């Protein structure tokens, strides 16, 4: 039935959770440390908040040219 | 230890299955002992080790080290360090004591003796031996005394505390003639706790401090030897109740009075908690400012008496309920403060006029002015400044830490107070599990309510 | 003084007492619920 | 005579946790205390020794 | 099957989980919002 | 306006005394179980 | 009274109950002789007959060393107290008539009074004076004497006196007649003596750290504890504050 | 024998028999609160303008003064006040007694006193009927909250001023100059107390529908389900298996609450310890601990400012800040 | 740093003493 | 600071504070191998 104390407390268990959650642990260190998150999710890094044009807070002030005027915004 | 079907007890309350056993209750005593001379060492070491001489106590966020600088240790005249030496002697005595205690406390906890009474008659007890209980109670009276008489000798003979009121700014001063008057003594204690009056927070001087140490040190050892020797009235017998639940009732209550009270001199006093040490205080503080920026518009050729605020009550100094001269704005809400740099320009009349004007102190300016700078107000991150203010200042008063952790201990305390007390009188009862199903009392008496 | 004041305020007046009399109120009334107190007992 | 000193506590602290890991394993052995009696005499003997070992050369040091 | 302990294997997730959040806790007075 | 002090001590006193003594006159005995 | 703590199997002990079971105490000692704790770290105690042995010089050592204490405490705070002693410090007081300056028995309440006697002399007669005594107390033989207890007792009352306790001239005041208090005041002067040879060795250690007497150790103590102690007077001449 | 005067008035306050139990802790709780009561009743008719602020600049609060309902409040005392004690005897006469708010000090003090005896007369009648006597431990959280926003934050700002106005457009300027002083929302203790009130909430729901939905049928559908249950029944009235079946099978199995007694703990602990701790936030922010400051605290590599919630939220302190009391500040520190 | 790394290892060494403590008196005998 | 021959404990003396809540959490571990009989 395994309610919970047979499969916290077996070492068959414990012999396979050793490896994914570290495995797990260490992607998502990489997925950070490696700028993929900057990459895939959008946020700017430290050094990029700012550029020369702008140095103040973005500003959307469009809906239908909203994609190619974010990506002037951007950082690159 | 034991289990819940032998005892009744389940885990969350397993210290109550050590109720009834003499020696595993002298063992949880004795380690717990330990461990509060363990953190004042482990806390003293902490501080010592994190200790910053260039700088005020109270900006390097320390609690202990002002508690031993108020006895004078290490300190010279104006409240600045000269050693940390006897600070780091406390410490390492307390871990040593505590080590000790530990040691004993984790001995009966473990292979003592499970119960006193059929192998140590002087150290056996029941609840309900109420001769027994007044001896034990006699005994800490005794230790009390000796305690306060210890505090007594030390600042009469063993090097004096540190009087903040001194002339200068404050000075290690040897306490000579403590005031043993019953009368000025006792009129702390029958004093109203509101403003103006401040019951015993309001002590400001060394010698009614002594005076009063010394009164409670007699009173204690007295008390300790009429316990030894009497026993408990039937009056008494009649009005209280005699179990150990009931006992640690009224030391809860008893501990969460002292908690507020020492919450209100933490706040408040700025004689037994001297601010050289311990920051200034709200109204210190505010008193300080207002102060501060009086001498400033004074140096910048403004009139003080007159220029009149806003309100047209006065932006510097204006008149108090009773009629003394005061600091202006909002301030006057603390008019009340008294401080060692407001006292040489107060008057009879308050604060005189030409004395605020011709009797100034450069130093009375540098610590109102660092007073300013550094009031009570922060964040729990250790913000200073109101919640509005920018994290830059990294200071939060000693003061305001201390007030904060002691009043909530207190009231945590008294609800514990409120539960062990209806807790021994249901004990006592009998209806403590619940009620009895074929005896309750509301059907053995009539309708309607 | 443009009228009469008690100027209780501060000074560390016992029990907030200005006068005797108050005092004294405070000691009779205390004393004769004792004693009320007191001739009714041996009860129950 | 401070090198002496830092080599009496750096034994003191290594004494002190030898004895809070086994006095309580001591202490809690089904029928251990009987006979480490003279181990744990031993121990905490010489833990109160190098405590006044340490006192003592504090004030050369 | 019950080799380990469920007591053993409960302290050293709680220990895991305790210093996983000192690290979070140490980590807000450096490096990013810290304000320095 | 001592007047008005002197009744409201007498009538404080008055209350505060019924407590203490009430609490003094013997209440665990007035316990509706057994003991 | 109350003899059963300090006699018997079940007695006070040098170690509390938890610390030193009774199976472990050496079995030549069962709480049949004064001041029995069962204290035997090492193997000096052997038999009955070498404890007794030893517990007689014991007596003797604690007898001396009580004497020793207060002759050591008392003129060097009556000294200090403003007497005129002039040697009250008990490891100087020899040297202090050397070359014939002769020193002053201060006699309370009544005292300061010249000793016109010289260190020969004075040496002289307490040799053939404490010679004869101990010869006395080896042999247990006296020649004849008066005591305020038994009067003008003859050669033959020293035999069959117990030793170390000989009952009737030594005891003039009596109160060792019950057998029960006689024990209990036994046990009472084997601690005290006890405390008084730790008190002695204390007092020559404390002097020879020190230099001074211990009369003068305890005011300085107690005028200043955390000023003037042990680890006070081993750092030399006072030290750099650490701030 | 009970003959006696001071025996028979004993086992009258003593009295379960009457409509309303009184006790010794009664004989304190009904004279007090009876002062408050007809003293609050009095102030918020007629009570004339009170300067709160103590820059001569009074305060209406009551309805013959044009307040309605809403507005309509017993203003705090005096700042010139403060902290002394400002009894009727205490004022030379009783217009300035009312201009200084004297009647704020006598309520709150008589409220206090009122409440902690009713408190300890929850535990007498709990005495006195045989019952377990932690109701009062579980009053004792609205009275903390009481004294936390009466007396402990008038103590800790040193003017009884600084306390809760008694009314609701009072009680929402105390809420808002408090947001200003101390950050109240970005404080963990008033985290918690917001968690247990939603929660009290969110439970009195589950339990009151679990137990409705519940309900053994013992009546038709044209007669109210109430008229099934009879008072003084000893048979259950609802199916505790199926419920609790229920709720394991909605929510998780092993993490339900299959006794009725630890349910019914677990639903008086939280929302008491919750309430616990945000009366203690609001003592210690009597104190000026206040709540979390990260103002300017993500700031990038070269670093610039980068504005957060939590610095909108300091503009809208800011904004509190600088209009709460526009005329009672001639120093920009407000140490006050 | 060095600091840091002789605060760590006496971290771990004290966080340790416990469940050390506990372990050992659980799997030499009992009475716990 | 801490004297000059104590100054290398210095790092063995910042963990001391945190021994108590370690002790309690101690209980709470003991409490789990006793089975919370
Ligand atoms: C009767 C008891 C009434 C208690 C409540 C009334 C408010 C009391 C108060 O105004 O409290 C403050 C007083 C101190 O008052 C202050 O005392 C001060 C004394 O300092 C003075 O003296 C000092 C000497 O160094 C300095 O010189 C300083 O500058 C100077 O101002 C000043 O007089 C202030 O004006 C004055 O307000 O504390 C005290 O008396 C200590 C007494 C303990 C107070 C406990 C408060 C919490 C009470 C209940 C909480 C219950 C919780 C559970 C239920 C819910
Ligand atoms: C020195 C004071 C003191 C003493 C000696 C006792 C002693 C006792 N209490 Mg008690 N109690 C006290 C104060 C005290 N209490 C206080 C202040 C409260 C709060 C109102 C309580 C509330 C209380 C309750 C509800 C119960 C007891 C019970 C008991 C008995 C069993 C305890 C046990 O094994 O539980 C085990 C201990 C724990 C499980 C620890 C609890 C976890 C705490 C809450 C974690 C908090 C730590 C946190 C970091 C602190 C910060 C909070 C704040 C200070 C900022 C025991 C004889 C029980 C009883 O009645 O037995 C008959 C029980 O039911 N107590
Ligand atoms: C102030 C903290 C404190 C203290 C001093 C105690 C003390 C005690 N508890 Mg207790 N307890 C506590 C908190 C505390 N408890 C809390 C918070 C809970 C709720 C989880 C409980 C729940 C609880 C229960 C259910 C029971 C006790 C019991 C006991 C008693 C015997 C325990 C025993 O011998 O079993 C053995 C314990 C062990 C073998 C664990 C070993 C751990 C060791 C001793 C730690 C020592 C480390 C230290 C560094 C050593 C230094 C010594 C020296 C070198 C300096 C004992 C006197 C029992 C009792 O009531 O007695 C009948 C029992 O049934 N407690
Ligand atoms: C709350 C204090 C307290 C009390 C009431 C007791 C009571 C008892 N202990 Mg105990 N003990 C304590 C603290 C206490 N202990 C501490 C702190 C330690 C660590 C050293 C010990 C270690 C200890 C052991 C190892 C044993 C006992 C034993 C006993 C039992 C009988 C024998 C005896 O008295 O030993 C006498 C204890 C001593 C001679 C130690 C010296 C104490 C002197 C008198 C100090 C003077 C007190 C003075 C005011 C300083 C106090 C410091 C203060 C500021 C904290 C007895 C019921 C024995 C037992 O369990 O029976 C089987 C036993 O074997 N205790
Ligand atoms: C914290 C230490 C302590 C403790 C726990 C106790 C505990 C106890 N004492 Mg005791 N006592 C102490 C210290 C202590 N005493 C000292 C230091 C002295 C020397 C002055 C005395 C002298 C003393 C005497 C002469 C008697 C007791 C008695 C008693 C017992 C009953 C008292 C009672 O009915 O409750 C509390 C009492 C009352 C509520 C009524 C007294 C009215 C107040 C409290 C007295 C002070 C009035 C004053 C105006 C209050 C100002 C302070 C206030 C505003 C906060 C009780 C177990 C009685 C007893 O049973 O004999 C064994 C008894 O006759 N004590
Ligand atoms: C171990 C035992 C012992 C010894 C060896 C000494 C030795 C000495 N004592 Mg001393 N003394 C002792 C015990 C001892 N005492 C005790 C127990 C007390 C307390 C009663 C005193 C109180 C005492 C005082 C007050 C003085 C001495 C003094 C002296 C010194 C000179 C004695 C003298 O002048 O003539 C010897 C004494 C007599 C001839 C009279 C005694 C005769 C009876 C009947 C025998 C001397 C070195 C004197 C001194 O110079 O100070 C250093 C001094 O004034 N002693
Ligand atoms: C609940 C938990 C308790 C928590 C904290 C308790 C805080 C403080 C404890 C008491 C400290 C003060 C003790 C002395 C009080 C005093 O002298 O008051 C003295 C004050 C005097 O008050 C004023 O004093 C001024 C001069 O100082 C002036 O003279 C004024 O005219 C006068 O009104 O009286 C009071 O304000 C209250 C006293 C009466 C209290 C009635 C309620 C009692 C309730 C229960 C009693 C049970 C027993
Ligand atoms: C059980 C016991 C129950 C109750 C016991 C109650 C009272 C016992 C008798 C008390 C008698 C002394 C108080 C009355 C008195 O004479 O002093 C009354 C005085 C009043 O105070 C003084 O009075 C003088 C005039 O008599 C002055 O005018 C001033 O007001 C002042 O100096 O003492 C006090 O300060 C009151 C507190 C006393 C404690
Ligand atoms: C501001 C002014 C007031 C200041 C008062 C401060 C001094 C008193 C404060 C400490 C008193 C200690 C109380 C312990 C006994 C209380 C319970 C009791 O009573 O114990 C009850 C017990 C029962 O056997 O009796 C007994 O032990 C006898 C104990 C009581 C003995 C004292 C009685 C004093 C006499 C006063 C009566 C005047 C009576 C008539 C007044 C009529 C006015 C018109
Ligand atoms: C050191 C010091 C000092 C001194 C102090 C003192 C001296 C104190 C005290 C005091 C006192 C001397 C007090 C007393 C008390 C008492 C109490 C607090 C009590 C109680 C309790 C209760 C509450 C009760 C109740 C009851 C009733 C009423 C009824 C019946 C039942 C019973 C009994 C339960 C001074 C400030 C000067 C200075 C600084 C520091
Ligand atoms: C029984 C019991 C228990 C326990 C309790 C307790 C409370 C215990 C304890 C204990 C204790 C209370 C301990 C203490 C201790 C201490 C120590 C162990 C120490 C020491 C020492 C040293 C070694 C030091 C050193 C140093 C110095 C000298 C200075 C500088 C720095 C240093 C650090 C280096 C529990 C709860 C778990 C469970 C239940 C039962
Ligand atoms: O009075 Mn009510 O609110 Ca406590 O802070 Mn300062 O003072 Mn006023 O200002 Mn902000
Ligand atoms: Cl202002
Ligand atoms: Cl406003």
């Amino acid at each position: 039935e395994r309610p919970f104390s047979d499969i916290l407390t077996s070492i068959r268990y414990w012999v396979i959770h050793s490896i994914t959650v570290p495995s797990l642990f260490i992607a998502g260190w990489l997925f950070v440390s490696t700028g993929l998150a900057y990459d895939v999710f959008g946020s700017p890094r430290p050094n990029e908040y700012f550029t020369e044009d702008r140095q103040d807070a973005p500003l959307i002030t469009d809906r239908f040219n909203a994609l190619e005027q974010v990506k002037k915004l951007s950082a690159q | 230890g034991r289990d819940q079907e032998t005892t009744g007890f389940a885990w969350w309350a397993g210290n109550a299955r050590l109720i009834n056993l003499s020696g595993k209750l002298l063992g949880a005593h004795v380690a717990h002992a330990g461990l509060i001379v363990f953190w004042a060492g482990a806390m003293n070491l902490f501080e010592v080790s994190h200790f910053v001489p260039e700088k005020p106590m109270y900006e390097q966020g320390l609690i202990l080290l002002p508690h031993i600088a108020t006895l004078g240790y290490g300190v010279g005249p104006g409240g600045e360090v000269l050693d940390t030496f006897p600070y780091f002697v406390s410490g390492v005595l307390h871990l040593i004591s505590s080590a000790v205690l530990g040691f004993g406390g984790v001995y009966h906890s473990l292979i003592g003796p499970e119960t006193l009474e059929e192998s140590y008659p002087f150290f056996g007890y029941v609840w309900k031996d109420k001769n027994k209980m007044t001896n034990i109670l006699g005994y800490h009276l005794i230790i009390l005394g000796c305690g306060a008489w210890l505090l007594v000798l030390k600042a009469l003979y063993f090097g004096g505390v540190y009087d903040t009121w001194a002339p200068g700014g404050g000075d290690v001063r040897i306490i000579s003639n403590p005031t043993t008057n019953a009368a000025i003594i006792f009129g702390y204690i029958v004093k109203s706790p509101f403003g103006g009056d401040g019951w015993i927070v309001s002590v400001d001087n060394l010698e009614d401090i002594i005076g009063g140490h010394i009164w409670i040190g007699t009173l204690c050892i007295l008390g300790g030897i009429w316990h030894i020797y009497t026993t408990p009235w039937p009056w008494a017998r009649r009005a209280f109740v005699w179990s150990g639940e009931a006992y640690l009732s009224y030391s809860l209550a008893a501990v969460s009075l002292m908690g507020f009270t020492a919450c209100c001199f933490a706040w408040f006093n700025n004689t037994a908690y001297p601010s050289e040490f311990y920051g200034p205080t709200g109204p210190e503080a505010s008193q300080a400012q207002a102060f501060t920026f009086l001498v400033r518009d004074q140096r910048l050729g403004a009139n003080v008496a007159s220029a009149q605020g806003p309100t047209g009550l006065g932006k510097y100094l204006m008149r108090s309920p009773t009629g003394e001269i005061i600091f202006g704005g909002e301030t006057m809400r603390f008019w009340d403060f008294r401080g060692p740099w407001v006292e040489p320009l107060r008057g009879p009349s308050g604060l005189d006029l030409v004395k605020l004007k011709n009797d100034i102190q450069p130093w009375q300016e540098r610590r109102a002015a660092e007073y300013m700078t550094h009031a009570p107000l922060g964040s729990l991150n250790s913000v200073g400044g109101v919640a509005t203010e920018i994290n830059a200042v990294n200071f939060v008063s000693p003061r305001s830490w201390l007030a904060t952790s002691h009043f909530c201990l207190g009231f945590f305390f008294f609800v514990g107070h409120l539960w062990h007390a209806g807790r021994a009188r249901a004990a006592a009862a009998g209806f403590e599990k619940g009620i009895d199903r074929v005896d309750e009392p509301v059907l053995s008496m009539r309708p309607l309510d | 003084l443009v009228d009469d004041r008690m100027n209780g305020d501060g000074t560390g007046l016992p029990f907030g007492v200005n006068d005797g009399i108050l005092g004294w109120v405070i000691a009779g009334t205390l004393g004769t619920i004792w004693a009320i107190y007191f001739v009714s007992q041996k009860d129950l | 005579m401070t090198s002496i000193l830092q080599i009496a506590l750096l034994g003191l602290v290594l004494v002190s946790f030898a004895l809070v890991v086994g006095v309580p394993v001591v202490f809690a052995s089904p029928n251990g205390w009987t006979e480490n009696k003279g181990v744990v005499f031993s121990g905490l003997s010489v833990w109160f020794l190098l405590v006044f070992a340490v006192g003592v050369f504090n004030s050369f040091a | 099957i019950g080799r380990i302990p469920l007591w053993l294997v409960g302290t050293v997730v709680g220990l895991l989980a305790i210093g996983l959040l000192a690290i979070f806790f140490y980590g807000s007075y450096v490096g990013l919002g810290s304000s320095l | 306006m001592l007047t008005l002090k002197i009744f409201v001590y007498t009538v404080v006193t008055f209350f505060v005394g019924l407590f203490i003594f009430g609490f003094l006159s013997n209440d665990p005995s007035r316990n509706p179980g057994k003991g | 009274p109350d003899l059963e703590k300090w006699y018997g199997p079940d007695r006070k002990l040098f170690l509390p109950g938890g610390l030193l079971d009774r199976d472990d105490v050496p079995e030549y000692l069962n709480g049949e002789l004064a001041g029995d704790y069962g204290y035997d770290p090492l193997g000096l105690g052997k038999d009955e007959e070498q404890v007794e042995k030893y517990r007689a010089n014991e007596l003797l050592h604690a007898r001396w060393a009580m004497l020793a204490a207060a002759g050591i405490i008392i003129p060097e705070g009556l000294q200090a107290n403003g007497a005129d002693i002039k040697g009250g410090t008990w490891f100087e007081t020899g040297a202090e008539m050397l070359n014939g300056g002769t020193l002053n028995y201060f006699a309370v309440p009544f005292g300061v009074v010249q000793n016109p006697l010289p260190l020969a002399a004075v040496t002289l007669i307490e040799i053939v004076l404490l010679g004869a005594v101990e010869k006395f107390r080896v042999d247990g033989t006296g020649p004849a004497g008066f005591s305020p207890g038994v009067g003008k007792f003859d050669s033959d009352i020293f035999d069959g006196l117990d030793k170390l306790y000989p009952g009737g001239p030594f005891d003039p005041l009596n109160l060792a007649d019950d057998p029960e208090v006689f024990a209990e005041l036994q046990v009472k002067e084997i601690k005290n003596g006890r405390l008084a040879m730790i008190a002695v060795l204390a007092f020559a250690i404390q002097s020879y750290v020190t230099g001074e007497g211990p009369y003068a150790n305890i005011t300085k103590h107690l005028s200043d504890p955390f000023g003037y102690n042990l680890l006070t007077v081993l750092q030399g001449d006072d030290r750099v504050p650490t701030l | 024998e009970n003959t006696s005067l001071w025996a028979r008035f004993c086992e009258w306050i003593t009295s379960t028999e009457n409509r309303l139990y009184i006790g010794w802790f009664g004989v304190i709780m009904i004279p007090t609160l009876l002062t408050a009561i007809s003293v609050y009743i009095i102030a918020f008719i007629a009570a004339p303008p009170v300067d709160i602020d103590g820059i001569r600049e009074p305060v209406s609060g009551s309805l013959l003064y044009g307040n309605n309902i809403i507005t309509g409040a017993v203003v705090p005392t005096s700042n010139a006040i403060g902290l002394h004690f400002y009894p009727i005897w205490e004022a030379a006469s009783l217009d300035e007694w009312l201009y200084n708010g004297g009647p704020y000090q006598l309520v709150v003090c008589h409220f206090f006193l009122g409440v902690c005896c009713y408190m300890g007369r929850e535990w007498e009648l709990s005495y006195r009927l045989g019952m377990r006597p932690w109701i009062a431990v579980a009053y004792s959280a609205p009275v903390a909250a009481a004294t936390a926003v009466f007396i402990i934050y008038p103590i800790g700002q040193g003017s009884f001023s600084d306390g809760m106005p008694l009314g609701i457009s009072g009680t929402f300027n105390f809420m808002i100059v408090f947001q200003a002083e101390h950050n109240i929302l970005m404080h963990p203790f008033h985290m918690f107390g917001v968690a247990g009130v939603f929660g009290g909430s969110l439970f009195s729901a589950m339990h009151g529908s679990l137990v409705t939905s519940s309900l053994i049928r013992e009546t038709t559908e044209n007669e109210s389900a109430n008229a099934g249950y009879k008072f003084g029944q000893e048979e259950e009235t609802y199916n505790i298996v199926a419920a609790h079946g229920y709720f394991g099978r909605l929510i998780f199995q092993y993490a339900s609450f299959n006794n009725s007694r630890s349910l019914h703990f677990f639903l008086a602990v939280w929302p008491v310890v919750c309430i616990w701790l945000t009366a203690l936030g609001i003592s210690t922010m009597a104190f000026n601990l206040n709540g979390f400051n990260f103002n300017q605290s993500v700031v990038d590599s070269n670093g610039r400012v980068l504005n957060t919630w939590a610095d909108i939220i300091n503009r809208a302190n800011l904004g509190m800040e600088v209009m709460h009391e526009r005329n009672a500040h001639n120093f920009p520190l407000d140490l006050a | 740093s060095l600091t840091l790394i002789l605060q760590l290892v006496a971290l771990f060494a004290v966080v340790a003493a416990g469940p050390l403590v506990v372990v050992l008196l659980s799997v030499r005998g009992g009475n716990l | 600071k801490l004297p000059e021959a104590y100054a290398p404990f210095s790092p063995i003396v910042d963990v001391l504070p945190i021994i108590p809540v370690l002790f309690i959490l101690l209980a709470f571990v003991w409490q789990a191998s006793v089975s919370f009989r």
